[PDB]
């Protein structure tokens, strides 16, 4: 008949109100530090993020911009988002006369259909980059049926350029052909499965050539654009969007910078004005109240991502592909466009006759996660493998070339496994039952993992250290 | 009140059977309101409208529409009017033009 | 040169990795156990909610469903969704061969775009409660100039229905009659200022008549209505949309529910066709991987909230929003439809010739959280003021109606500065520097609110006690 | 019009101070004196709770069961 008191339903810990969530959880973070991880767009996040990600912040409510709030309250919450904006600034070395960030997006999908919802009517045009080419699903995706699968294809009227069916490398001349036939108001940048950089330069030629705005998704290497060491979008684009949990080491959380003031060289003294309709479609046009908490805990990424440590680290991440995607070619192994200038590998698996679907699979039950993907002109046929995650918990090169013998050898299992089985899924899952050289490799991977130290929680701490 | 909450871009008069003449300047006030623009579809009544035996919709609407064909005894065809110049009174900026 | 080592970026505490964060966390904590929190949409959430939200599962990427991911690791992920979507269905009572539940939407926001989305097209027509009579922004609103504010109303074709302008009810009768004109293929049900329970039979005659989906947005009152003490929008809505945070007590997250099985008698044995559309709109259509820390720490709030203790902690909310009602009325005070059946109030303030701007403005300095809300036929006119999140601090009738002289104190404080400053709000202001009853105010409410017990974080383990 | 509230559901005490002062005195001039008028008497508060309720409000000519109009099921 009475309420629960405080301390018994409010400052019990976790471990006793909901024993069965606490279990779940030791068990992710046992499988977090136990195995090889692998998806590129996966990473470790520090202890101080998590922090503030679990902390008070979750309970205020705080519906507009910083000083020009819908109600009160707001007195340290506001500190805390102008903290965040100034800090996203600076981590990317960002003029505020010449840069402004939005920090309220919930992830980086929304970040990117509210920049849209900005500068575009309802059926505008978009181009991005193919899927199979290594773009999002967010730039744009319908299919061979015609079926519109993305929002982005749902609400606007997108058409993708492609890679180069040679090499690999987006095909500039093409993409230039088809925005000057298509006539998109808005090009996106940028993209998922991409291992080269970007030639932003080219890109602002066709913008400017067919009259379109120039997008950045820079989510998978924002990390490695803060840390200057792959080009910057900020020199050519009019607006950058990004998630920060992925190479940026950050809370799951989205940012939208635009730029502001003067525009280049249309009427004398013309300015920009992306701000205002950038913030009124993040709110009130699309979200509700800011999630506090991730406001707080992308703060706290932001100041460690200006790290000299950080720089170390984003280095280590290009130097860990690169040293892995050298190990598989020299296995005879095809990589997409033959190497990286990022934080990834494309692995092209259809040359030894392979889908994504069997060598996922597989090494997934040998704690390896990897993410089949889609290759051009393709049942995806390759593999895409990302470092960040592994370089976060102080793997170096030959960490990642020991990572590569074990990928040497999860393909080598799968190739049998599929000659004595079958290619039939069905039949290939027949040799995935008590298979003593899986369990084989699966347990060289963990005593593997177990060696290294582990961000975010104590290793000495947790529940099941066995 | 259905154009208020509605608000419609674009309220049309006139009609195919309607045996009464319209107010067209209580239309003028209500799209004035309501920030519509006021077109006038005289099909049935031109003929009537030529000849100032009927409310004349030019005083109020932007756009007059019709047929030929009917009261105006006619070819079939369409014509459109619109209103050209200077715009009358109105939170206008001063020196707008249609 | 080098990394840093992983204690020292992804180990170290908040405390000492951010101190400026951390101070300005340590500062809101202080705030929300010293003011009084009146902001219907907030509560304060408990320990365990925000250890799962604080939790290594922040670092899984699981784009899909359970069981259908598209790859792997989500052993441990997948059993957590699964958890949270059969405790969903438990605590709203909900058989799981008639509903099914959708946990990935970010927020209620994304939620609603999300149920919009699966089913209907761009363009198509739709009803919601108008802003002024209590309706949220992601129901539609357009302002008289025509511009589109809500997203709902830029992607979607938007028409508000109103309370009736005598009583301040749902006007069922003028909504019945322009659902009949608008044709809308969706109506929805719900809002934030309404203090009112809704007649959803009635709403479910007018869907019928007019042909259209019937989607009820309990975010407000979703813990009043697992407790079963408002009416459930199950028993005749097509689809149910809700936040998490606000009286159910959880984290920040939505959820979106979806009725399956044969449809009431159309060709015969027809069933329901929503899991798939809701399923496809989450993802891959509008959102990227799921938050999993918001899921674990939803299904945390979602065993918490099927408790005897939660049921009659609803119970509480409404028994202190009513008690805080009848103390106003017997000052003299204005309520919308004299009185409330739910979580809050919203007073009228227009018969003392005073603001929503004034009022909010003025106690938020005596640390009193309200929001300034609009009113039937308005500068908004009023304020909102709701229970949840006192009553989750421990306060009951008294507490609240001691509440009430605070708020009775500080709009007679707002008359008294109005009459001898003006109007104006430049003029207003000057009544509010160096006010020693202001001061007063401030003081008693804070020695109040410091009494109360606080859930979420310890108030003995807090860096500013004082 | 006002709001019924304002006028309808407000205490004495604050929508005539005058007579609700006059009142307050009555009842303690009731309780500090000598009350020997052998007319008068003190009655109970459940008697007083009776005479000041909603039944003001209702017309009931006539006998029950016998009335001139509606409404008086529970008069
Ligand atoms: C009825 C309703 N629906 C959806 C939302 C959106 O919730 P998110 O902020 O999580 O997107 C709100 C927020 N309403 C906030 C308020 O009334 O104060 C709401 O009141
Ligand atoms: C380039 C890009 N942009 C936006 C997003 C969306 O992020 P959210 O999940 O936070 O919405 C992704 C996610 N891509 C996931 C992957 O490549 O594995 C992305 O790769």
């Amino acid at each position: 008949s009475n309420m629960d008191p405080v301390s018994v339903w409010g400052n019990t810990p976790l471990a006793t109100v909901d024993p069965e969530i606490h279990d779940l959880i030791e068990k992710e973070k046992h499988r977090q530090c136990r195995g090889i991880e692998l998806i590129a767009s996966e990473n470790f996040t520090s202890f101080a993020v998590i922090e503030a990600l679990g902390s008070a912040l979750t309970n205020k409510y705080s519906e507009g911009m910083p000083g020009n709030r819908y109600y009160g309250g707001n007195e340290f919450i506001d500190q805390i988002e102008n903290l965040c904006r100034s800090r996203a600034l600076q981590a990317f070395h960002l003029d505020a006369q010449s840069w402004g960030v939005n920090v309220q997006p919930y992830s980086g999908s929304p970040a990117n259909f509210a920049a849209y919802t900005a500068v575009l009517n309802p059926h505008d045009r978009i181009m991005g980059l193919d899927l199979p080419s290594g773009g999002h699903l967010t730039h744009g995706y319908y299919t061979s049926g015609g079926k519109k699968i993305s929002a982005t294809s749902i609400y606007f009227e997108s058409l993708p350029y492609k890679v180069n069916s040679t090499t690999g490398y987006i095909d500039y001349d093409r993409l230039e052909e088809k925005a000057l036939d298509f006539r998109p108001k808005l090009i996106i940048c940028g993209g998922s499965a991409y291992p080269r950089d970007w030639d932003y330069k080219r890109f602002r030629e066709i913008a400017d050539k067919c009259g379109a705005l120039l997008l950045c998704d820079m989510a998978h290497t924002s990390g490695l654009v803060a840390a200057q060491e792959v080009n910057s979008p900020f020199e050519y684009c009019d607006i950058v969007t990004t998630t920060t949990h992925k190479s940026l080491r950050g809370p799951r959380a989205g940012m939208i910078f635009y730029r502001k003031g003067p525009k280049p060289p249309q009427p004398e003294n013309a300015v920009y004005d992306f701000e205002d309709k950038i913030n009124f479609a993040v709110f009130p046009s699309l979200q509700g109240g800011p999630h506090n908490h991730q406001i707080g805990a992308l703060a706290v990424a932001l100041k460690q991502a200006a790290s000299p440590g950080f720089k170390a680290y984003a280095k280590q991440v290009k130097a860990n592909a690169v040293a892995l995607g050298n190990y598989l070619m020299g296995k005879g192994y095809s990589l997409v466009t033959g190497g990286t200038e990022n934080h990834l590998v494309l692995w092209d698996l259809r040359p030894l006759g392979l889908t994504g679907n069997k060598v996922e699979k597989l090494c997934d039950l040998c704690n390896i996660t990897v993410n089949k993907n889609a290759v051009f002109g393709d049942a995806p046929g390759g593999v895409r493998i990302g470092a960040p995650a592994m370089t976060s918990r102080g793997l170096v090169e030959k960490d990642f070339e020991q990572i590569g013998e074990f990928l040497h050898r999860a393909v080598t299992l799968t190739l049998e496994i599929q000659k004595e089985h079958g290619k039939l899924l069905k039949d290939f899952n027949k040799g995935l039952v008590n298979n003593k050289a899986i369990e084989d490799l699966k347990a060289d991977v963990e005593k593997f993992s177990a060696t290294f130290d582990m961000p975010g929680f104590l290793v000495s701490e947790m529940k099941y250290k066995d | 009140e259905k154009a208020l909450d509605f608000r419609p871009k674009l309220i049309i008069c006139g009609g195919s059977a309607y045996p009464r003449d319209w107010d067209y300047k209580r239309f003028r006030e209500i799209a004035d309101k309501c920030g519509a623009l006021l077109l006038c579809d005289m099909a049935h009544t031109s003929g009537l409208v030529a000849a100032q035996e009927v409310n004349s919709p030019f005083e109020y609407c932007d756009i007059v529409t019709t047929t030929t064909h009917k009261s105006l005894r006619g070819p079939r065809a369409g014509m459109i009017f619109y209103r050209k110049g200077p715009k009358p009174p109105k939170g206008q900026p001063e020196n707008a033009v249609y």
